[PDB]
């Protein structure tokens, strides 16, 4: 079965992803 | 096509693809075992079980290995205090070794059967189509179980056949792998005794042997079968979530809390044997026999062994460190080197002042100096002005027992005050901040971290047993509610029995 | 700062009169 | 204190209110107050963007 | 539309405050003999404005104990 | 034509009749001097 | 700070990253 | 290492140009 | 039935809640609480 | 048709409110909880658990009463009424926190049968279970912080206590002693909250500023017959008024109500996970790096170390009264305190 | 105890001048019930 | 499709699917072992939690 | 013998199989009452 | 007392309201 990501949820989950890495780095990097 | 989130769902009418994304899902758990296990054999320091043992290391899995039974290295190094012994093949190294092998095994396994799905084995006879049947794959797993726990507890666990368990002193001083024997009575319900965790697994392997069989020759309900749809393997997954959730903040209780199965050598003190000073009274315990002896305080004191001791110390609770505050426990105070003693504090008046020993809420604690009778003598000020209880006014000395400082007395107030800011801590130790860069800031033991891990995890996997016992129970509703879904349907009182189509 | 003060004197008021000319620009004939 | 609070949650409400009754009596002088008329509908007779 | 009576029906009826005019006040009165006649301070343990402290002494009287705990409020009660 | 005691009146009377004696209780402690 | 700290975000930005854009190209081309 | 990682922020400007001026667009249908 | 005008209800209910609380913010100024 | 079958007919029955199967366990529980708060804040003191006054009889208002939490003593005692620590006695049940493990576990209980009631009344009216989904976001904040929290801690006493100020001293505590503001699973629920009361208020005014005329009065809410099948507003022009305003807009309606149940429930799930961390005190307390800058100089101050300041005001000020048990003595000069304040 | 007979005393006051008027109109309803 | 050695010895254990029992079956038999799990870990949790105290049974390390 | 936290379990647990059974009890009497009619 | 005041101050409110109501008036 394929998966389909359209460009939107692309859009979204590097939204998703970006904030979620701008948020943590203050931590990992500590 | 599928959506990202559903792309394993290419596997519920695949059963034999099923076993394979479970071959390797279990390929790459015992992968990690062995890889963490590998991981933590190439820094763990050995040399030094009494202050820098595997839970000041941040040692996760090798607690794991020790508690049954696992207890050498092929190195030579045992976790027990010795070296040169020979442990044979199950070391530390042999164990993970044994886990890579194993996970290059369920990866072959895995990749026999994701090209031979299309086994008969899962085809229904009947209609062709490939079907499990859960009830009876259930008796027989439950079955395996329960001859797993029954020979886990009455071999392994009692010794007959098999190492034992982790076996404890309460305070953790000697404590080694013996054979355990099981406790029949209402005392093997207490969790800390641990002969009531190996008749456990005697009497829960019988009773999962007895329903293994059982669900294996009795067939469900028409009316259970329907109403969990046992038909579909999703409810065997939002009942499974179920079980490892449940099973998950058991875990995170019993290491939190403190078991047999959790003990403090291994994964170190809780925060509650911190909070009653439960090494604090059983090191004044120890003291008072040797002051009622004869034995005077710097004999007295240098009796009290530097594993006690240690316990005794704030920087070993695991309600102290921080969440982003990783690594060791050596990356925070550091490695222990020697206990500096038992800090003594007396003022001008020669009168003993017990300092105020910090909670594990706090970041900063002032340093407070009472006495026997309760009454604040002494203080390290904030505002030094218009003070009146300073060390430097009320002449503060601090005397160390037994440890390296045995019979040295600091009367000057700035000695003291420094040696007061560690002894809110507990017994004071010194640290090697050389080795491992080790900043102060306190961190959390494998006993802290697990339960962080185990108890967000059982919450997460409420969530998913939620959501996959909506998926089994609202099965037929997941692409959306019926078109020709009635508007006297809903209609109140329309029906005299909501959802019933023959009740209006 | 005797230039920038101007400066920034002259864009504010020329984006102000662009706000207010042309709200005076027949706004309330600009619906559908 | 009494009448700067008071007469702060009276002027925003009042401006509030202002950015409610201007927007309304724009929208009613120019007939689309009660709602956009589905027969002709301007965005559906208007271009798209990209 | 399920089958009971509208709550337009009940409370609009007199017989609604023919059993109402002389109940609802009844509960507003034996909640007030609830507090008023003293019961509410020994329902609950709820102290007095003249039973939170001895005659002298000032502490909180804090509970320092689990299974040794209701006998410890009873030995501060009759501290009172 | 219509019942009387219902399920929404066990509803009704099991919240609303601990609610007027707890407001004539609370009532009350609006006069208990100190 | 930590040494690992930005690893820690490299793969947290660049791993669901480099996932949502293999999955962006596996769609778009059908 | 620390502000130039920080400046992830970038990436999130770049998005924010690329799903406003080059979403895939609504279709009327 | 519908003999009671069901507004006169609902302006002494409405009417008995701020009596009431009109009973519990002078009790706030009032005995136990009042910081007084 | 048996006895189950003639008992689900009368709990399934079209009623005024649905009692159900889940009402065996919601219809107590949630009913004693609340019954049991609004005794335990009009009744019952906290002056031997904690040595405060938490009800209407002492003279505290709503905003100052609470169901306070047991004494630390007690530990996590389920502190049944007829356990070891109450013997039955309800009088002594009262002073020794009791009433707040009777409401922080038939609330429990009752969610469970709230959240229960969710699948029992969607399988009944044909629905998708996606407010019992979104319900979880609920119970997972009321078991972390009320349970769990505590569970890790050392008693129910560090639990949020069942009261306005009660709570407000819980949200002051965890600024303090776990600086919970600065915890990122904290700001994911900011933005899951705040993310849903925007999504509520642009949401709900965008459909009302979308409407589709018809009717012709100038109050738009009799246009709206439920049975109808029309869109009641216009979605073409609600996503053209915002790809122009904001840049990007929804498309998807279904899309849209989705992320609507989405962006609380992460929300409101990922602060759960930071309290878990804080149960066992595992804070966002200190960025390490930058402690390690300002201890060896004393001239980079940021609003970080400021607000550190600040927690360490709260944890000495606030505890030899907050926490009584411990018997924190702490004189007028070990109190962190600025100049002239 | 006499402060429980007096909390209780309008209230068995109540119910029963309650259970005096829907007295008829209780016995009407069980029966169209049974 | 794909008949094999290990497929025929373990098929009678998968040829019994949607088998059920008739009626409401042993679910009076499953629920009073329903409940006696319930007062067993009831039993344990009041035990570990220390409301349940027992004769011998002392919870803690010591 | 039965220590007096043990019979406090018993206590407990029986209340709460009194508040159980008749819950059920007259869940069941009424539902035998009120039958829906098919 | 302040009360009997504001109760009659009050209740005179809705009955003018009453009164236009039981006189059918221009309610
Ligand atoms: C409702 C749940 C009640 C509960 O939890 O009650 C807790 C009890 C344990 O009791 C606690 O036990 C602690 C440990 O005591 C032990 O240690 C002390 C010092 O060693 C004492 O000396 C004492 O004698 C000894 O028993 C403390 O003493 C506390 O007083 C006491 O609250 O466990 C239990 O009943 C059963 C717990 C086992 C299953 C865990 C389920 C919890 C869900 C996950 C949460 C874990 C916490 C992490 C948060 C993240
Ligand atoms: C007859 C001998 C016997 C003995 C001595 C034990 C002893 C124990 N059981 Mg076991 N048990 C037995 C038979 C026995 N069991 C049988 C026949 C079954 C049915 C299969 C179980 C099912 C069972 C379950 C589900 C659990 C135990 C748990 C335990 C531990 C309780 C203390 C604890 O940590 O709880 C803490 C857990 C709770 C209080 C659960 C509530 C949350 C203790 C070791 C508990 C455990 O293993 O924890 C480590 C546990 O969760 N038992
Ligand atoms: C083939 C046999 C085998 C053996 C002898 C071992 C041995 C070990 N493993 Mg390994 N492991 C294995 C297979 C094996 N493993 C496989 C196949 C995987 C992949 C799934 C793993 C993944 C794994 C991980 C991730 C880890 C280990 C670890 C360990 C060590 C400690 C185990 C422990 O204490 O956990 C406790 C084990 C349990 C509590 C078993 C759970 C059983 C639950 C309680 C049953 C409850 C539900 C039950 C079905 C209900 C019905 C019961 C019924 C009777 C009534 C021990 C050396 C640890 C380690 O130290 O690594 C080096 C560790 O971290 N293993
Ligand atoms: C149950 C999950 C679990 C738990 C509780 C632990 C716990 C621990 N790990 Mg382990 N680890 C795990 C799974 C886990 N690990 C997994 C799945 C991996 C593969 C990615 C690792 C790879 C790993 C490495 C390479 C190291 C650790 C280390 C540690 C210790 C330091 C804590 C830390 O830095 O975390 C911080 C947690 C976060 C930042 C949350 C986000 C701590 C005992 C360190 C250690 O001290 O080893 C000696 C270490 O160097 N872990
Ligand atoms: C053993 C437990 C288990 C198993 C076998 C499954 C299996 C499934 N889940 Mg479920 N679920 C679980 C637990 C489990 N889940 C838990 C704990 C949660 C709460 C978090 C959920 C919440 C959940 C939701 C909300 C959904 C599913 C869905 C699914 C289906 C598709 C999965 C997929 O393609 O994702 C694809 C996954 C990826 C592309 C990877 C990204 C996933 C996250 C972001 C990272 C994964 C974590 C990391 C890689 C490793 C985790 C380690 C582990 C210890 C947690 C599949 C049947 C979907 C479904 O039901 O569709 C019909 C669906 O919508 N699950
Ligand atoms: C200003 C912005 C802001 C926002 C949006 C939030 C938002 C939140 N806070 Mg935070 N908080 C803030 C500032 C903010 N906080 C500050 C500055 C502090 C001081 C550091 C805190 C201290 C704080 C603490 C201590 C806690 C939160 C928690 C939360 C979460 C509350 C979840 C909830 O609804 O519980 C409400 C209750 C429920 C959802 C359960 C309801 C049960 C049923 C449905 C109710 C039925 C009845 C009168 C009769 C009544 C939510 C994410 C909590 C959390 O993290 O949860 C995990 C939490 O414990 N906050
Ligand atoms: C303080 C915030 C807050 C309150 C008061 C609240 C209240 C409610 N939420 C409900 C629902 C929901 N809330 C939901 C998402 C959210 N809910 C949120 C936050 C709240 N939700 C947030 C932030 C979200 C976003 C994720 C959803 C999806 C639903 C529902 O479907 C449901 C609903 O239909 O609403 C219309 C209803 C619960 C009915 C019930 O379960 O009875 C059970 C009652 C019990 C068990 C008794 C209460 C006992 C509780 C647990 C503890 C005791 C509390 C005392 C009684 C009072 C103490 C008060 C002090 C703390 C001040 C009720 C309207
Ligand atoms: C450093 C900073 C990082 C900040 C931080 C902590 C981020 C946390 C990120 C994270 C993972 C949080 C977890 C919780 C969570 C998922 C929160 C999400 C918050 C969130 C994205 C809210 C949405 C905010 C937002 C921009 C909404 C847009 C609303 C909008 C344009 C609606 C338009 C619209 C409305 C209609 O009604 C109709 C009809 C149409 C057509 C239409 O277009
Ligand atoms: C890929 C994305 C990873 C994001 C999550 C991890 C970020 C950690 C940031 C970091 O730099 O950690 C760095 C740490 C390593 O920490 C280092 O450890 C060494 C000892 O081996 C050193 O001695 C130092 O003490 C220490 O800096 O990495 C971890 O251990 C993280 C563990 C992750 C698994 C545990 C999670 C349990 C709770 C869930
Ligand atoms: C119905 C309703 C309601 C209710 C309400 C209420 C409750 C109200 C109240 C009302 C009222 C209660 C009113 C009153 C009014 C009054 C008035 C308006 C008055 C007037 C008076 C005057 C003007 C005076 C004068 C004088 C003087 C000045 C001096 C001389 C003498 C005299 C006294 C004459 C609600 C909203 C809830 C809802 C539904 C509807
Ligand atoms: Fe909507």
């Amino acid at each position: 079965q394929p998966v389909e990501l359209n460009r939107t949820s692309l859009y979204l989950g590097l939204l998703l992803i970006l904030v979620l890495a701008l948020l943590f780095s203050s931590y990992f990097f500590n | 096509g599928l959506p990202w989130y559903r792309v394993h769902t290419v596997l519920i009418n695949d059963p034999g693809r099923l076993i394979a994304a479970h071959l390797m899902h279990t390929a790459l758990v015992a992968g990690w075992a062995g890889s963490m296990a590998l991981y933590e054999l190439a820094t763990f320091d050995p040399s030094d079980p009494v202050l820098n043992p595997m839970w000041r290391q941040g040692m996760f899995v090798l607690p794991f290995m020790a508690r049954l039974g696992v207890t050498g290295s092929w190195s030579g190094w045992s976790i027990t205090g010795e070296t040169g012994i020979d442990p044979g093949f199950w070391s530390f190294e042999g164990v993970a070794l044994a886990h890579i092998v194993l996970s290059g095994l369920l990866f072959l396994a895995a990749c026999w059967h994701w090209v031979y799905w299309d086994l008969e084995l899962f085809r229904d006879p009947r209609t062709g189509e490939p079907a499990l049947d859960l009830p009876k794959m259930f008796g027989i797993h439950l079955f395996l179980a329960g001859l797993l726990c029954f020979g886990f507890g009455a071999f392994h666990l009692t010794g007959l056949f098999g190492p034992g368990m982790w076996v404890s002193d309460p305070y953790g001083l000697t404590g080694s792998v013996q054979p355990v024997a099981p406790e029949w009575g209402p005392d093997g319900f207490n969790p800390y005794n641990p002969g009531g965790v190996v008749a456990h697994h005697i009497a829960a392997g019988i009773v999962g042997i007895i329903a293994g069989l059982f669900h294996i020759l009795v067939r469900p309900p028409q009316r259970l079968y329907k109403a969990l749809r046992m038909g579909n393997i999703e409810t065997v997954l939002s009942s499974s979530i179920a079980a490892v959730f449940f099973a998950a903040f058991v875990v995170a209780g019993t290491m939190w809390y403190g078991s047999a199965t959790t003990p403090i050598e291994l994964f170190g003190p809780t925060r509650y044997q911190w909070d009653s000073s439960y090494f604090q009274q059983e090191i004044n315990r120890r003291v008072q026999a040797s002051l009622a002896s004869g034995a005077t305080l710097e004999e007295a004191w240098s009796a009290i062994p530097e594993k006690l001791a240690f316990y005794d110390y704030i920087g070993n609770n695991p309600a102290k460190g921080g969440l982003f505050r990783t690594g060791p426990m050596n990356k925070g105070d550091g490695i222990a080197q020697a206990w500096k003693g038992h800090a003594v504090f007396r003022n001008k008046e020669g009168e003993e002042l017990f300092v105020r020993r910090m909670p594990a809420f706090f970041e900063s604690f002032p340093v407070i100096l009472t006495d026997k009778n309760g009454v604040v003598k002494a203080d390290i000020p904030f505002r030094r002005a218009e003070s009146k209880y300073s060390f430097e006014q009320q002449g503060v000395t601090v005397s160390f027992y037994g440890g390296e400082l045995n019979g040295q007395t600091f009367t000057d107030p700035p000695t003291v005050k420094s040696y007061a800011r560690k002894a809110i801590f507990g017994e004071i130790f010194e640290f090697d901040t050389e080795t491992l860069n080790s900043d102060g800031i306190f961190r959390t033991s494998p006993r802290g971290w697990f339960t962080f891990a185990h108890a967000v995890f059982a919450l997460l996997f409420f969530f998913g047993h939620i959501w996959h016992g909506a998926r089994t129970l609202f099965r037929d509703v997941f692409s959306g509610i019926d078109p020709e879904l009635s508007p006297e349907q809903v209609e109140w009182g329309f029906y005299q029995k909501v959802g019933d189509v023959t009740t209006r | 700062m005797e230039t920038l003060k101007i400066t920034v004197y002259i864009v504010v008021t020329f984006f102000v009169l662009l706000f207010v000319f042309g709200f005076l620009s027949g706004d309330p004939a600009r619906n559908p | 204190s009494w009448l700067a609070t008071s007469h702060f949650v009276l002027a925003f409400f009042f401006l509030v209110g202002h950015l409610w009754h201007a927007g309304r009596a724009r929208a009613a002088a120019a007939g689309f107050e009660k709602g956009i008329d589905r027969e002709s509908e301007p965005v559906l007779s208007m271009p798209s963007l990209d | 539309t399920t089958g009971e009576r509208p709550f337009s029906d009940i409370i609009t009826s007199v017989r609604y405050w023919v059993i109402h005019s002389i109940t609802i006040p009844a509960l507003f009165i034996a909640g007030w003999l609830f507090v008023s006649t003293g019961l509410a301070y020994d329902v609950f343990g709820t102290p007095r404005p003249d039973s939170y402290y001895a005659q002298e002494q000032r502490s909180i009287p804090l509970v320092t104990d689990r299974f040794e705990a209701k006998q410890q409020v009873e030995t501060f009660l009759e501290q009172l | 034509s219509y019942p009387i005691f219902t399920v929404r009146w066990v509803a009704v009377h099991t919240l609303a009749v601990p609610t007027i004696f707890f407001l004539g209780a609370i009532a009350a402690m609006q006069f208990i001097q100190r | 700070v930590n040494q690992l700290g930005l690893i820690a975000t490299a793969l947290f930005v660049l791993v669901p990253s480099v996932f949502l854009i293999i999955l962006y190209v596996q769609t778009e081309s059908q | 290492m620390e502000t130039i990682t920080y400046v992830i922020f970038a990436c999130i400007i770049a998005l924010f140009f690329f799903a406003i001026f080059f979403r895939e667009p609504p279709r009327i249908t | 039935g519908g003999r009671i005008p069901l507004w006169i209800v609902a302006t002494v209910a409405g009417m008995g809640v701020i009596v009431i609380v009109g009973l519990f913010f002078y009790g706030a100024y009032a005995g136990l609480g009042s910081s007084l | 048709r048996g006895w189950f079958d003639i008992l689900d007919d009368w709990l399934k029955r079209d009623r005024f409110v649905f009692v159900g199967w889940s009402g065996i366990l919601l219809f107590p529980c949630a009913y004693l909880a609340l019954g049991g708060w609004l005794t335990g804040t009009t009744f019952v003191t906290s002056w031997y658990t904690h040595g405060l006054a938490s009800s209407y009889l002492e003279g505290c208002n709503f905003l100052t009463v609470a169901v306070s939490t047991p004494a630390n003593s007690m530990g996590h005692s389920l502190l049944l009424l007829w356990g070891p620590e109450a013997q039955g006695d309800f009088t002594r049940w009262c002073q020794l926190g009791g009433l707040w493990t009777f409401i922080a576990l038939h609330g429990a209980f009752g969610l469970i049968g709230f959240m229960l009631r969710q699948f029992e009344i969607a399988r009944l009216v044909g629905v998708r279970p996606y407010n019992a989904i979104a319900f979880s976001a609920p119970i997972a904040v009321f078991v972390s912080v009320f349970l769990i929290y505590p569970l890790g801690q050392s008693s129910w006493f560090f639990a949020p206590s069942f009261g306005v100020a009660a709570i407000f001293r819980f949200l002051l505590f965890f600024q303090g002693f776990h600086n919970w503001t600065l915890n990122p699973f904290h700001m994911m629920g900011v933005a899951g909250v705040l993310g849903g009361a925007l999504l509520c208020a642009i949401h709900g005014a965008t459909v009302e500023n979308t409407l589709f005329q018809d009717g012709e009065g100038a109050s738009t809410f009799r246009a709206f017959n439920p049975t109808q099948a029309e869109e009641t507003y216009s979605m073409v022009t609600a996503n053209r008024f915002w790809s122009q305003i904001f840049g990007i807009a929804f498309s998807n309606k279904r899309w849209l109500h989705f992320f609507m149940l989405f962006v609380p429930v992460t929300g409101l799930w990922m602060s759960a996970i930071g309290v878990v961390g804080l149960a066992l005190n595992l804070r966002s307390y200190d960025f390490i790096s930058q402690e390690i800058r300002a201890a060896e100089d004393p001239e980079f101050e940021t609003f970080y170390t400021k607000n550190l300041l600040l927690n360490e005001g709260i944890r000495a000020w606030m505890a030899p009264q907050d926490q009584p048990h411990e018997n924190f003595v702490f004189p007028e000069e070990v109190l962190p305190r600025g100049n002239a304040l | 105890d006499w402060r429980v007979l007096v909390v209780l005393l309008p209230v068995l006051l109540a119910a029963g001048w309650a259970v005096r008027n829907i007295l008829p109109y209780a016995v009407k309803q069980v029966q169209k019930l049974l | 499709a794909r008949r094999t050695w290990l497929g025929d010895i373990l098929r009678p254990l998968n040829s019994e699917y949607g088998k059920v029992a008739p009626g409401w079956g042993t679910t009076p038999l499953m629920a009073v072992f329903m409940g006696l799990f319930l007062v067993f870990l009831l039993i344990i949790l009041e035990i570990y939690n220390s409301t349940l105290i027992l004769d011998g049974v002392n919870v803690s390390w010591k | 013998t039965i220590t007096p936290s043990l019979k406090g379990f018993f206590i407990g647990l029986l209340s709460g199989a009194v508040v159980l059974g008749l819950t059920f009890a007259v869940l069941i009497a009424i539902s035998q009452i009120d039958k829906v009619q098919r | 007392a302040q009360l009997t005041m504001i109760a009659m101050i009050g209740i005179a409110g809705p009955m003018i309201i009453f009164l236009l109501a039981v006189r059918r008036g221009n309610l």
